[PDB]
């Protein structure tokens, strides 16, 4: 199962 | 930088006239993703061919694996052509059974 | 033996040829379970392994609400860093990220993985620590610097230490009859003659899983590395693997010279010679 991101996370 | 793609032209079972088998292409060590490979029987590309999902290996150039089934006989003639941003003309490699 | 669990992400954009595509692939050992591509006609996330196949509606709205997610993440990701370069918009440029955690033979967490590359070019990479992060230029310490605000290392740790390893041990139960089970090569050697006194020994691995393999000609009891031609272990389709050693010698000399195979799979470490 894949790391869910926390919203609008970016580089 | 860009990476030019490793080809290797094998069957997946040893090869048999008459009996079936399948055609692999596996390109690997590339950079760019952007890659066309096409299976050729006697010159002429073969329709149904199928490839793996893109991905990559821990230097982070990428690999694929494209098949097709077919019936290796004793004069048909089966080679890979591929085509990368590399590459000045497409790449035709021939299948050799003892390879 | 060992496993690992990893996701592979490609993000690639293409000025003049719509939005950035975003790929993402799962892996255990050397099986891939499932795949995603924000390019298909309905983007979602399928199986690739027959034992995933199990898993429920909401296993895989979960992971295409998160691939969904990225594609659009990725996207603005692409943006920035093409701005942290002063690289202009005409280009084609490529995000990939790998992470993942390793178990070692007892099932515990070995390792985990968090790790970032630009154009083929390492980026950032979370420490072994998984604390810290690792920035290869100053644009990558752009990239620190955010994710050090939105406390990343701390949630990448909670998910390797926790989730990662959770899910793989579930992966490996329901596909204990495939991912626990090491296919010992099928071998032998070949012999081609390329003038009057040299000839040419091949020795073939077939079969195998997983990938991991030494193939080694010896002369006399003495490794031949900087003689022997060595392939790339290539996928047979089936999810086994292939690979071929090969050196030149001299007519006459072939009993002189011996392959070894170390598999996973075998009982025993194989010896093997040429059989005329």
């Amino acid at each position: 199962h894949p790391v869910g991101e926390a919203d609008y996370f970016e580089y | 930088i860009q990476r030019t793609p490793k080809i290797q032209v094998y069957s997946r079972h040893p090869a048999e006239n008459g009996k079936s088998n399948f055609l692999n292409c596996y390109v690997s060590g590339f950079h760019p993703s952007d890659i066309e490979v096409d299976l050729l029987k006697n010159g002429e590309r073969i329709e149904k061919v199928e490839h793996s999902d893109l991905s990559f290996s821990k230097d982070w150039s990428f690999y694929l694996l494209y098949y097709t089934e077919f019936t290796p006989t004793e004069k048909d003639e089966y080679a890979c052509r591929v085509n990368h941003v590399t590459l000045s003309q497409p790449k035709i490699v021939k299948w050799d059974r003892d390879m | 033996g060992s496993h690992s669990m990893r996701y592979f992400y490609t993000a690639m954009s293409r000025p003049g040829r719509g939005e950035p595509r975003f790929i993402a692939v799962g892996y255990v050992d050397d099986t891939q379970f499932v795949r995603f591509d924000s390019d298909a006609a309905s983007p979602r996330t399928e199986p690739r392994a027959p034992w995933i196949e199990q898993e429920g509606p909401e296993y895989w709205d979960r992971n295409t609400q998160i691939f969904k997610t990225n594609t659009q993440t990725y996207r603005e990701s692409l943006r920035n860093l093409r701005g942290y370069y002063n690289q202009s918009e005409a280009g084609s440029h490529i995000i990939q990220r790998m992470y993942g955690c390793d178990l070692g033979p007892d099932g515990r967490l070995l390792r985990g993985h968090d790790q970032s590359a630009y154009d083929g070019k390492d980026y950032i990479a979370l420490n072994e620590d998984l604390s810290s992060w690792t920035a290869a230029d100053t644009a990558a310490q752009i990239t620190q610097r955010k994710w050090e605000a939105a406390r990343v290392a701390e949630q990448r740790r909670a998910y390797l230490e926790g989730l990662c390893v959770e899910w793989l041990r579930r992966y490996l139960e329901n596909g204990k009859e495939t991912l626990q089970r090491a296919d010992p090569p099928k071998t032998h050697v070949t012999h081609h003659p390329v003038s009057d006194h040299e000839a040419t020994l091949r020795c073939w691995a077939l079969g195998f899983y997983p990938a991991e393999i030494t193939l080694t000609w010896q002369r006399d009891g003495e490794d031949q590395t900087q003689d022997t031609e060595l392939v790339e272990t290539r996928p047979a389709g089936d999810r086994t693997f292939q690979k071929w050693a090969a050196v030149v010698v001299p007519s006459g000399e072939e009993q002189r010279y011996t392959c070894h195979v170390q598999h996973e799979g075998l009982p025993k470490p194989l010896t093997l010679r040429w059989e005329p």
